[PDB]
Parts: structure tokens; sequence; C-alpha cells
């Protein structure tokens, strides 16, 4: 109330509320809304019941505050909340999200529009098992990927010659054709292309591929050749990956959807859009961006060997005086995979893993500036608790679970901002979208390269070009990289984020940019008796620093 | 050649019948911009051909009569295609304003199609602009009159009203109504018209 | 307003409203003559009649006020002169004897009849059913005469001296469209 | 108007103008003064009824006291509020009809407004809010049509105000539409001082109009309903000589 | 003649017989081999929206490129058929936009013998239209439906409006 509140009679305030909220604008004022207006009047007792403009204009402000929330046709106990919002309306605006909570959006080919999917966590029970995907999800996943790739191909400027479905190749021969589909091996052992219509075989003996790509099974390829009905051999004369698209032209086809929406979200009821605040946030980002710096480290920092702790202590000594905004630690934190212990005489693997993080809480006690001012990001590597416990340090499921809470009971208390996410994770800045993804790529694309019968800077060029043209984080089949049936949408590069953190221990560091996207390639944290970590300036500038 | 354009216009006629037979604003059909952009591509080809023909006419080897007749034919083609497209869009805008004007300018996203995604993004922003105009119109000198209210003349003062959906209690002037499911009220006609238009009350 | 084609013609509800915005006579049951009390002080009706009133006397008020008082026990609507059997007899005789002229009849025809039979049921001296039947017979006769007269539709003009509101309204769209078509055909022919 | 005989005269003028506008095929001018009086009347009446209601509410809720007598108390305020509702409905219908008409004829009125030789001005026909409605709606629709369709056609026919070639785009009102009229005669009680009316057999004062297309003359007497075209009847309607039904 | 009228646009798309009054080399590329010119007195079926203007353009003896032959819809046989008994005629089969094309044809060519017969035809059919419209049920024989399926495209609007008006009046009358 005011300094001299007066207890009102609700009947004599009822007409003033009802007229304004039921004839000009607003509707369906509840009793709790009336009580909220009553206490607000108690906060405006000055010459009230005789003061016209201020009360009505504050009611108009109430309308301008509560119209945007839902639809504003009821006012519950939250009336005090909108009163507090009035008082408060009289770096933030950035988010970090993992693959578990990413919004689900299906695709429909016959309507050429994305469709929001209700979350199983929010409407279902989920008490016993709500995370188990259903049977047909894996059936529809490759269909969705093919739909997106076909849409991208059709939207190309050059393509307005037309492609032909596989099944339409039966009755014609000795004629050239163009077609695309999944590339893989059949049950027999030959090379085949798959389409929703059907599948055919591939002839490779006279194929000239477009250089600059990693032609790997499981990748969409544009195939040009001549059909032969003598057998079933499609004699290919050239092969090329589909081209990519830039972020602005991708968004403009869907206006500006709130897929990674921080200001607003969509649901099953309606669809959402916004572009007025985008320029405002862009210009806000253009200032004091040098102050909001964020730094990442190398991959596979092991918390068992003394040298890593010494180098990390030196790095923290240099970083304590000038705390950055985000400090991201990536890679596995234990040099040995954890699994079931067959020996009861020695220290258990789980206990060793738990102790491997307790000492970190002690080392963070002498860097109160970094702890206080900078947030913490931790990303699991290849052989952390959940993965190595079944995969034994080998490759496994991509939507990796976060570090268990039972093993990180001291980092959350010593530090004020600690975040654990999946292996692929998303951060949403004011005008930037960045993803961080830790795995091995160079070896995977080197060993499984297709053989065509017939200075290190080019390998990363080919890798970036392939990963961007294909537009998927895991351009591999289900045999190599098993993926959860539903979460595959988190692995898709449909929104094509502005910057990607390609962490690869098998590739040299690089700062390439292409197709409107900028890619960074952090290396291993320690190499050849040196320690290295890299910081990125949000103004499209990079710095690399090392401490022996 | 503009025969395919007719295929659009005829379809539009059916939409009017959907507007006619129902005599009500509901379920605007999903658009047909694919045919429209096909027409745009072919008319772009026509324009390129016309420019080439004009180039050869200015070069000198082309006969004047052939150039003029081809130009007339192509101009008629562009005119007819533009006529068809504008005939479609005028009716679309008219029905858009039709259902925008009567629902208090809020588009009733709480209740009519749900997502309104069958409308184009340009049509959606046009709808938002028209809702803005509707809101501004009653903000002038007519602030004391509900322009988006009922248009049936008032004939009786007291009517019986039966509750249709359950809610809590809603305050009115000098009184309050508690919306118990399946209840009958004997109240003033002009106090429940807002609720009736929203669909919460029944048996006028 | 638009509502599809409802911008060109009046709805029956609007017709009932515009008819009921008319004066009528009343025999009051109560009195509120000023003590020589709240003033009626309306803005679209002479309040002198409503204020200076006394029971069991004749006075003129608007129709909707009379209906509102009839909903309570404060009213007794006086029936008009043309709602009686002896006048309707000479009326029907007039139409039957004259096979070309529409009879003289107030333009509120059938509408005041519907309203009075709906509300003022017990204040009629004549039985209700007989009056309703006579009104139905008049309706049938006038319908026959209208059909007989419509057989010719000139392109220049037409005259209808004694048609009521509803009869005009229910015929407006067809006559209007046909005449417009004929007019544009003639105009295009010259 | 310049002065009021009575507010009932203003009510009658409002209803007559509403009826004339509803069936007229052409957008008629704007009666500013009538609604200027009417809005103030509505405001003062609403203030009076709210004031008396609030006074009775305070009297009843300050203490038990005596409840107001149902006699001569509920019925008057009921009458005022229902009359105000009826008047608001009439005004709302009139305004919405005018809005629909200006929706239909936007391009034509904009075209005539920019003509200097034409003596008619948009200011007289349209209220200021209607002017803002017209201009903003026209700009928004032009933006929509330019973004959607007009972006792709060549320069020769990008303008949507073209009046050349095969078909024109501007919709003039149908001045030859047939309407139902009632010859009200002169508004004066003498009803015999007009310089236009003549007489026929058995008296019967009448007005004589002509149709140039048919080269005919039509006699229009007082008290007879006619169905006659609109082009030559504009003057009689404007002078309140006849009333449209 | 409304630019944003669906019915007028649809009626503009009908085909009329016509002949090339003048010989133009290089034409006919849209119907036959492009390299083969169209010779003189070549009959074609062209839509109205270009036949109207190509027959009046002249181009240049300022003879127009094309001459429009009398269409089979306006023939002596149809004239006799409509003059004999119009009320029972199934004019829907002859055309679906008969009245609008009649208006356009009489506008291009003034013929005083067409306006009167068409006016009498529609005047005679209007009485039957009103008779059927006033017949509100309180479900019918074959005559009503077989007349209703003989109607023109535009007459359906008049019939529906009349039916709605009578239905509304009856609904308000009996309550």
């Amino acid at each position: 109330g005011n300094v001299l509140p007066v207890k009102i009679q609700p009947p004599l305030l009822r007409p003033l509320a009802y007229r304004v909220l039921s004839r000009k604008y607003g509707l369906s004022i509840k009793s709790d809304g009336l009580s909220a207006l009553a206490e607000f009047v108690g906060t405006n007792i000055g010459a009230n019941w005789r003061q016209g403009p201020a009360t009505i204009k504050f009611l108009e402000q109430f309308a301008a505050v509560w119209k945007q929330q839902e639809r504003g046709l009821f006012i519950d106990q939250s009336g005090v909340k909108e009163v507090i919002q009035e008082m408060k309306e009289r770096r933030d605006y950035f988010k970090v999200i993992n693959a578990s909570q990413q919004q689900r959006f299906s695709y429909n080919p016959h309507k050429m529009q994305f469709i929001f999917v209700p979350n199983k966590k929010q409407n279902g029970l989920g008490g016993i098992a709500g995370f188990l995907p259903d049977i047909e999800d894996k059936v529809q996943m490759f269909l969705t990927r093919y739909y997106l790739t076909n849409d991208r191909v059709m939207r190309n400027e050059n393509f307005q010659m037309s492609i032909t479905p596989i099944k339409n190749l039966l009755g014609r021969d000795a004629q050239n054709f163009l077609l695309l589909g999944l590339l893989n091996k059949n049950f027999k052992g030959n090379w085949s292309l798959e389409d929703p219509s059907g599948s055919v075989e591939i002839d490779i003996s006279q194929t000239i591929p477009t250089q600059g790509h990693y032609y790997v099974p499981g990748c969409m390829v544009l195939v040009e050749g001549i059909y032969y009905s003598v057998g079933n051999k499609f004699h290919v004369t050239s092969m090329t990956l589909p081209p990519g698209e830039r972020r602005e032209i991708t968004l403009e086809t869907i206006g500006n959807l709130d897929l990674l929406g921080i200001h607003g979200i969509s649901n099953n009821n309606f669809i959402a859009r916004l572009d007025k605040d985008l320029k405002i946030r862009l210009h806000l980002l253009e200032k004091e961006l040098t102050d909001h710096k964020f730094v990442i480290l190398g991959a596979n920092l092991f918390l068992d060997d003394l040298k890593i702790m010494t180098a990390l202590s030196k790095i923290l000594q240099k970083l304590n005086d000038d705390p950055p905004t985000l400090l991201i630690w990536q890679g596995s934190f234990t040099s040995v995979p954890v699994f079931a212990s067959m020996s009861s005489r020695n220290i258990s693997s789980s206990t060793q893993f738990k102790n491997n993080f307790d000492a970190l809480a002690t080392l963070l006690s002498r860097f109160d500036n970094l702890t206080e001012n900078t947030t913490m990001i931790f990303i699991p590597g290849p052989n952390d608790l959940w993965g190595s416990m079944v995969s034994l340090g080998a490759s496994g499921t991509l939507p990796q679970d976060p570090i268990p809470s039972a093993f990180t009971k001291k980092i959350n208390k010593v530090c004020k901002n600690v975040v654990w996410s999946s292996n692929p994770t998303r951060i949403a800045y004011l005008s930037q979208e960045i993803v961080i993804f830790r795995d091995d790529l160079s070896g995977r694309f080197k060993r499984h390269r297709l053989e065509f019968p017939f200075q290190k800077v080019q390998e990363t060029r080919k890798l970036v070009k392939t990963i961007l043209d294909q537009g998927h984080l895991s351009p591999f089949l289900d045999s190599l990289r098993p993926i959860s049936w539903d979460l595959d949408h988190t692995l898709t590069l449909c929104p094509i984020p502005s910057t990607m953190v390609l962490c690869d221990t098998t590739s040299a560091q690089f700062d390439l940019t292409y197709n409107g996207c900028k890619v960074i390639n952090p290396g291993s944290f320690i190499h050849n008796r040196r320690a290295r970590y890299m910081e990125y300036v949000p103004s499209s500038k990079k710095t690399i620093q090392e401490e022996i | 050649y503009g025969d395919l354009g007719n295929k659009l216009v005829l379809e539009a006629k059916r939409t009017k019948q959907l507007y006619a037979r129902s005599n009500q604003d509901v379920n605007l059909p999903m658009y047909h911009e694919d045919i429209i952009r096909n027409i745009l591509k072919e008319v772009s080809n026509l324009r390129k051909n016309t420019e080439y023909l004009k180039e050869q006419q200015q070069l000198g080897m082309l006969d004047d009569k052939v150039a003029k007749c081809q130009y007339f034919v192509t101009l008629l083609c562009m005119e007819r295609n533009k006529r068809c497209l504008l005939a479609y869009q005028r009716l679309r805008t008219d029905i858009l304003d039709s259902m925008a004007w009567n629902n208090n300018g809020l588009d009733l996203m709480s209740s009519s199609q749900q997502d309104t995604n069958n409308l184009s993004h340009q049509e959606q922003e046009y709808l938002k602009e028209y809702c803005d105009l509707i809101t501004d119109l009653k903000s002038g000198d007519l602030v004391d009159i509900d322009l988006s209210g009922s248009l049936v003349p008032p004939s009786d003062v007291f009517i019986d009203v039966r509750v249709l959906k359950d809610a809590g209690e809603i305050q009115t002037e000098y009184g309050v109504f508690n919306l118990i499911k399946d209840s009958q009220f004997f109240v003033r006609q002009s106090d429940v018209e807002r609720l009736i238009q929203q669909g919460y009350l029944q048996k006028i | 307003s638009l509502p599809a084609h409802l911008q060109q013609t009046f709805s029956p509800e609007e017709i009932q409203f515009i008819v009921e915005n008319e004066p009528i006579k009343i025999f009051p049951r109560i009195t509120t003559r000023q003590k020589i009390h709240t003033r009626w002080q309306l803005i679209t009706t002479d309040d002198k009649a409503l204020n200076n009133m006394v029971a069991m006397r004749s006075t003129e008020v608007v129709l909707w006020i009379a209906l509102l008082l009839k909903q309570q026990s404060k009213c007794s609507i006086v029936a008009p002169q043309w709602l009686t059997t002896k006048e309707l007899d000479r009326k029907i005789q007039y139409e039957k004897t004259h096979p070309d002229r529409f009879s003289e009849l107030p333009w509120n025809w059938l509408v005041l009849a519907r309203i009075l039979f709906n509300k003022a049921k017990d204040d009629f001296h004549d039985p209700i059913h007989e009056l309703r039947g006579k009104i139905q017979d008049l309706r049938e006769i006038r319908q026959i005469k209208v059909l007989k007269g419509l057989k010719y539709l000139n392109e220049s003009h037409l005259q209808l001296d004694n048609l009521s509101l509803l009869e005009i309204n229910e015929l407006r769209p067809f006559i209007t469209e046909i005449m417009d078509k004929l007019r544009e055909i003639h105009t295009a022919s010259l | 108007t310049q002065i009021y005989v009575s507010p009932q005269q203003d009510f009658s003028d409002l209803m007559k103008s509403w009826k004339n506008e509803r069936c007229s095929p052409e957008l008629l001018p704007y009666p500013h003064q009538l609604m200027k009086r009417l809005l103030n009347r509505i405001s003062m009446q609403s203030q009076l009824i709210e004031n008396i209601s609030m006074g009775f509410l305070d009297m009843q809720n300050a203490s038990n006291a005596n409840p107001p007598m149902p006699n001569e108390s509920k019925l008057p305020l009921l009458c005022m509020e229902t009359e105000l509702e009826r008047l608001k409905f009439v005004i709302r219908s009139y305004i919405r009809c005018r809005l629909s008409k200006i929706d239909k004829f936007s391009l034509y009125l904009r075209q005539l407004n920019e003509d200097e030789n034409s003596l008619i001005s948009l200011t007289d026909l349209l209220s200021k809010d209607e002017i803002k409605y017209h201009d903003t709606h026209s700009l928004i629709w032009l933006k929509l049509v330019n973004d959607s369709i007009l972006k792709y056609m060549p320069e020769e026919l990008q303008a949507i105000n073209d009046t050349e070639g095969s078909v024109n785009m501007i919709d003039e009102p149908d001045w030859n539409k047939f309407v139902f009229i009632h010859v009200n005669g002169p508004p004066d009680g003498k009803w015999n001082e007009d310089p236009l009316l003549q007489e026929n057999e058995f008296g019967k004062p009448c007005y004589t109009v002509t149709i140039p297309d048919l080269k005919e003359e039509v006699e229009l007497t007082i008290g007879s309903i006619y169905v006659m075209r609109y082009e030559v009847i504009r003057d009689l309607l404007r002078d309140d000589k006849v009333a449209l039904i | 003649m409304g630019y944003y009228d669906i019915d007028d646009v649809l009626a503009d798309g009908t085909e009329f017989p016509c002949k090339f009054q003048y010989d133009i080399p290089g034409l006919g590329y849209l119907e036959n081999n492009p390299g083969r010119p169209i010779t003189k007195n070549t009959k074609l079926s062209l839509p109205l929206w270009l036949a109207r203007i190509l027959a009046i353009v002249g181009g240049d003896e300022p003879v127009p490129f094309v001459e429009l032959l009398p269409p089979d819809m306006f023939s002596t046989k149809v004239m006799n058929a409509i003059k004999t008994d119009p009320v029972a005629l199934d004019l829907h089969s002859i055309n679906s936009h008969f009245f609008s094309l009649a208006i356009k044809w009489i506008m291009l060519f003034s013929e005083k013998e067409l306006a009167n017969v068409v006016s009498e035809l529609l005047l005679q059919r209007a009485q039957e239209l009103n008779h059927h419209a006033s017949s509100l049920s309180i479900n019918t024989n074959i005559a009503t439906s077989t007349f209703l399926l003989k109607l023109e495209e535009m007459e359906k609007e008049i019939y529906k409006k009349s039916h709605e008006s009578y239905k509304d009046t009856k609904r308000w009358m009996f309550k």
C-alpha cells in the first residue's frame, strides 16, 4: 500500500474496474484480479476516487502488460505478479540448452511445412519410463532426413534439370537420368542407392567424382548416369554432394520461426514469429562484445596425471585476474574408461572417478574471481561414466547423457554457475547460435572413404564442405553410429547455426568459415610438451594462446 | 497461354461457395501458391522472350508486323495472368477482413482454425495489420461505443441463459456471476453478450 | 454492416425494431403524477406524457415502453381500430370488389398484428383465432394480387401504392435484380 | 443542421440518414453536426445514470438504511439504459455500413480526391478517422500486393491503377441501380410551396422527372411507392423530397 | 464488367470460332510447328480475351489480323428453339455463361433482334423462378428438380437469394 493506506469497499471499486476492463478492452475479470487491483489502489491512495487520469492510465498499462501473456482473458492470483511487473517495468538474454530439452518439430512433405510435436515430458506422465522412443520413430527418421535433403535440393537456384524417382527407371533404358538417395551396401555386397520409391544398383568403374568431398556410405549423393535394363546396372558418369544454403535464405522460407526461441515459443495451438527485436539485439551485441568474451580449452583433459593439473593451475593463474564470461571445458576427464570392477582389493573405478572431481573443488578454492564471475560448462567425452560403462571406450550413442549428479556433488557448491550437457549442446546468444560437438571425424572419414577406380589444409576444407553440404552432424548409417530414435532432430543442421565448435583430437587447429558459417577446430589440450587453448571474439576474430 | 490460370480462378469460385453456403466465417482453405509461382515462372519466361524479340526488332532483321503481333499476344498473356492472381487475392483479403472485423480484433487464438498456418506469412502479417487498424479505429472519438459488438437489434431486456462451459466466478458491474457447469441464469440481456459471443453461454 | 450480402436489404429483426419505434395508446394501472418520484427524463421521447400521467386515462407512449409495462402489471394496451372483425369485413369486401387496387392499410401491417397477438393476448374483445384467420385471408388475397401484378416488368419504372414493409422487403431482391438485368441488356443494345 | 427543434428531431434525422445510406449504391456525404450533438448527449446521459446509480449504491451500502422503493425507481433507469443501448446499436450499424462502403470504393474515391477540377472533396464525404482508415488500409493492401505478385511483372503493367488496354480496374458506383422510394413530398407543413411540383387531374400534386436514355417523363405523386432508377433521383433524395425504403 | 469479378473472368475464357483474315509469317508457333507460318483463311478456335482485341486492333487497307466467325451458340436453330418455348428449354447444356456472353456479343455487335428475345426469355423464366422460390416446404416431385438443373449459372444466385428471403420471412412470421 501507500504510506497511508485506506481499506476500500470492493462494491464501490467494482464499477471503475468493470467499465474499463469490460467495455474498452479486456474481459472476464475474476475476484482475484479485483483483489489485485484493490491492493494496487491501496498503493495509489493519493486523491483516489477523485483522480481520473492516473488510475485509468495505469489500468491501460496493466492491459499493455497482460495482453501479451497467453491471451489475457483471465486474471488469477498472478495479479500480484503483474503488479510487480508494473513496478519493475516502471549478461542476460542468453541461454544454453542440451539435446534432451530441444523443441521437437516434425516435417510434412505434402504441406511443405514444419509441424511442432508435443513433448512427452510435459503432457504425459513420465513417472516410470517416458524417455523410451516408439517403434516407428526409426522408420520415419531416415524419411525425415531425406525429405529435408530433397527440399534443400529443390530450393536450389540451378534446380527448378528435374530429378527422377528410382521406381520410374524400370521401363526406360539407354537414356541419361539424374537422381539422389542414400548410398550404402546391399545385403549381397554391392553398391546401391535407396529412395522411398525403390532402390537400384550402382556402377562405379567409370565414375568421376567432384573433388573436395568425403564420399562415405550413408551420405546423400546426386547421381547422374545411364540406366541399363539388360541387367540392373546404373552406369554413373559423375557424382556430387548436394549444395548448401545460407542462414538468412533458410529462415526467410519460414519467416522467422521460434525453433531456438528464447523470446517466444510455439506450441500445438499456434505458430510464432518475430523479427522486430532481431535488429535491436544485433545492435546491442555490436557494443561491449569485447567485454563479453568466452574461452574454451582443448580436448581430453585428464584429471589423474599431475602434468595436466599443473598446466591447468598455470592457466587458472593467468585467467583469474580477468574472468571471462563463459569458460567451457571439453573432452573426457579420465584417461581410462570406467566399468564394472572385478577386484575388491583395490580402489573401485566409481570411487576413483568421484575422487577425480573432488580435487577440482579444492583447486577452485584459490581462484575466487574466476569462480565468482565466470560460468562453467562441462561436456562429456568418449569414455565418461555413462558411455564407457557399456561401450568400453568405443563409439556409442550420440545423444549422450550428462555427467551424473551423484559424482559432481562438490562442483555445484563451490561454484555458482556450473552446467553439464550432452555431447552435442546448443547455446543461444543475443544474435548468435553456437553448437559444440565433441567426437572424432578425421579418422572416421579417412578409413571409410569410398575407393574410385581410375598441404594438410585441404583435409579440413573437405571435412567442413562435406559436413555443411550434407547438413547433418552424423552422416552415417545405423550400423556405425547408433542414434536414439526420436532425438535425431537435435543432430540436424536445418537451422545451420552461425558458429560451430568442431572439437576433433585427430585434426589440426583451424579457423575456417564457409557458406555463412564459421567453424573452429580446437585441438587436444596438451600436445608435444605444450598446452594450448583458444578464445573466440564475437566480432568474427580469433586468438590462440599457449603456456608451456 | 494462360489456361492453367483459369484452374486457379475456378477453384476460388468454390471457396466463395464455401463462404456462401455456410454464411459464416470458418475454415479458410489452405492456399495454392505453388500454381501461382509456376505462373510467375512462366510469365518471367514470357517477359524474357519479349525482351529478346524486341532486341531482334531493334536489330533490324525482324518484321514489324510479327514483332507487334507477338508483343500484343504476350501483353494479353501478362494482363490475363495478373487479372487471375488479383481476382484470387482480392477475395482472399475480403474474407480475411470479414472474419477479422467481427472477433474484436483478437483473432481468437484461444478457440475457427487453430494454428492459422494455412494462411501465407504475408497474409498473416496483413491480418495483424488489420487487427491493429481495428484496435485503433475504436480508440478515436467512438471510444464509448463497442463497434465490434452485436448487430442484432435489442428486442428484450431479460433472457434465460444456460451455462455451456465450466469456469469460476466472474465479476460484473454491481454483482458477480459464478459459472457453475450446467446452470441457468435469469439475467439482463446486455450483460452477457460478451460471454455469448465468446461461446461460454448457450440457450439464449 | 457487411455480413455477406446483408448490407443490401433489411433483416426482419430490423423491420420489427423500426416498426416498434412508434407511438401507441395505453391505459395505465398505476399513477406517478408529481406531488403538488424520479423524473423519466429520456432523450428520444416526450417525458411529459410519462411524468404527467394518472390511472384510467388515455395517453400516448412509444410501443417498446408499452411492451415493457405490459411485461409488468402496469399496462393495458388499447387495440387499434383496424384490429376488429367489423372493419376487416369491409376491408376484405373492398379487396374482393376491386380486383386491381391494393387496399388502403397502414405500412405496419402484419407486424403490429404479430406483436399484439404475441404479447397482448387477453385484452382483445374479439376472439383471437377469428382475427388471426381474417388476417390470414387478407394475406392470401394480397399475395394473389401481387402475383397477378408481377406478370409485367417494364424496364422504366413500376408503381405499388399500398404495399406494406414486409411485402416490399421479401420481394426487393428478385425485382431489383431482374430490373437491373433488363436495364443493362437494353443499355448494351444501344 | 443549424439548430435543434428537439432531440427527437435529431433521432429522426439519424434514422432517416441511416436508412438512406443502407440502400444507397453511392457513398453519400457526412452529417457532422448530428453526431456531434448525439455523442455529447450520450456522454451526459451516461454520466447522469452512473452518478445516480453510484449515489444509490453508497446510500444502500453505507448502512442498512431503507432499500429504494421498487416503484418509480427501477423502471426509469431501465428505460434510460435500454434506450441508450438501442441508440448505440443504431449508430454502430450506421458506422459499420459506412466502413464497408468505403472499403469497396477506396480506389475510386482516392482517384476523384486528387482531381483538382472536381468540386467534391474527400473531407466532406469522410470523417477524419475514416480518412486515416482509407489511407492506411490502401497502403497496407498495396504493400501486400506488391510483395506477393507485383514484384514479378514487368514495368509495363506494374501499376494497379491502370485505365488502359482491355479492362479497367476502378469500380465506379452503379448509378442506374433500381431502388424503392417513397415520395415524402415537401418537408414543410404547407407542402405546396416548392417551385418543382405541378398538378394533374383531381389535383394530386406531383413531380415530373425525365429519363434521357428512354426519352420519357414519369409522374411522381405524393404518397405512392415507386421503383425507379437512381441516376436521376439524386437531387430529390438530397433535398429530402423522397425517402428510400 | 468488373475487374475483380470471378464470373466475368470465367466467362472471358470461352472459345470463339475465328479465321485469319490476314496472313502473318511465323505465327501458329503456339499450336503447331513454330517454323511453319500460318497461311490465309485459316480457321482457329481462340479465347475471347484475345479474339476481342485482335479483331479490332487492325495492325496494318487497315484490316485486322483475325476475323471472328459467327459462333455456333448464336445460330438460327437456337433462335427458333428459344422463340418456340423458352420455359422448358434446357439452356444449361448450350452454355453455362450464356447471359454474360450474350451481353458481350450484343455489345460488340448491336442487333435489335437479340435484346428483345433474350429479355422475353428471362422475363418468362423469372415468373417460374419466383413460383419455385415461394414454394417452401412444410420432399418434392421430379418437376422442381428437373427445372432447377436447367438453370443458368447466374440464375442460381437470384433463386438462392429469393429462397433465403422467403425462408427468413416465414421463420420470423411463425414463432
